[PDB]
């Protein structure tokens, strides 16, 4: 998954 | 801004927007900011730690619109861009994610207040609104998480402060969010700070007067369940700001 900000969960 | 509502600047007229402008001369939205004196613009530092060079940057005040221009706006240079030393970032969470640019018109001049172009109060030290409080955001970032183009027009939205004893529970944020941040979102997480929105104003109403609780940062999606947005806190930062604008 992880893990950035602002797009999507995943 | 997820969901909300359109604006214009007149209703949020400290607010500043940020562009860079790139080797071959297009000319990019980056962040938002907030004027807080006619010289001093702040934002978040992450929106330039990958470019920190003054010259790169264009800000305009009184601007309604991403792409055209407003009328009765202004345009400033950056005379000097103020990163935080004690920024940090891991993928997510930014610490210290604040950041002063003052401005300097091409004839000299800082802000001068009209109709749409006026200061924001700060808050006064370690002074927070009590959790549940709504305040508002404003910012011409995306609407929609998987958009590819940001609106052409302002937008701004309410959302309610968390406390961060909610915010720090392992199914929120755990250990990422810390006492120098504020997490903010809606009861149906159905309207947020987006990509694009970093840098702009938190405002929350704190006894009548219109204050800048907060700077938008980051967050895990856009306007997902149990994930806030993130805002630097900016009453446990006044003695940097004000040692760096007294400047
Ligand atoms: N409020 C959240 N979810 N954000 C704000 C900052 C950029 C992306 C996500």
């Amino acid at each position: 998954c992880p893990a950035y900000s602002x797009y999507l969960d995943c | 801004i997820i969901g909300g509502e359109f604006t214009t600047i007149e209703n949020q007229p400290w607010f500043a927007a940020i562009y860079r402008r790139h080797r071959g001369g297009s000319v990019t939205y980056v962040c938002g900011g907030s004027l807080i004196s006619p010289c001093w613009v702040i934002s978040a530092t992450h929106c330039f730690i990958d470019y920190p060079k003054k010259e790169d940057y264009i800000v305009y005040l009184g601007r309604s619109r991403l792409n055209s221009n407003t009328q009765g706006e202004m345009k400033f240079e950056v005379e000097n861009l103020i990163l935080h030393k004690d920024y940090s970032a891991d993928t997510l969470a930014y610490h210290n994610d604040i950041a002063l640019l003052k401005i300097r018109s091409k004839e000299g001049r800082c802000a001068q207040p009209s109709r749409t172009i006026q200061t924001i109060a700060l808050p006064s030290m370690y002074n927070d609104p009590q959790f549940g409080t709504s305040c508002e955001i404003t910012g011409f970032g995306k609407e929609q998480s998987t958009d590819y183009l940001y609106p052409e027009q302002l937008k701004m939205t309410v959302v309610k402060l968390i406390s961060h004893r909610e915010c720090q529970q392992p199914h929120y944020y755990g250990s990422e969010v810390t006492t120098k941040m504020l997490c903010a979102a809606d009861p149906q997480w159905k309207t947020d700070s987006c990509q694009g929105d970093s840098g702009g104003p938190l405002v929350c109403s704190l006894q009548g007067r219109m204050t800048l609780t907060g700077i938008v940062s980051w967050g895990r999606g856009c306007a997902l369940k149990d994930k806030p947005g993130v805002y630097t806190r900016v009453s446990h930062f006044l003695p940097w700001i004000r040692s760096h604008t007294k400047e």
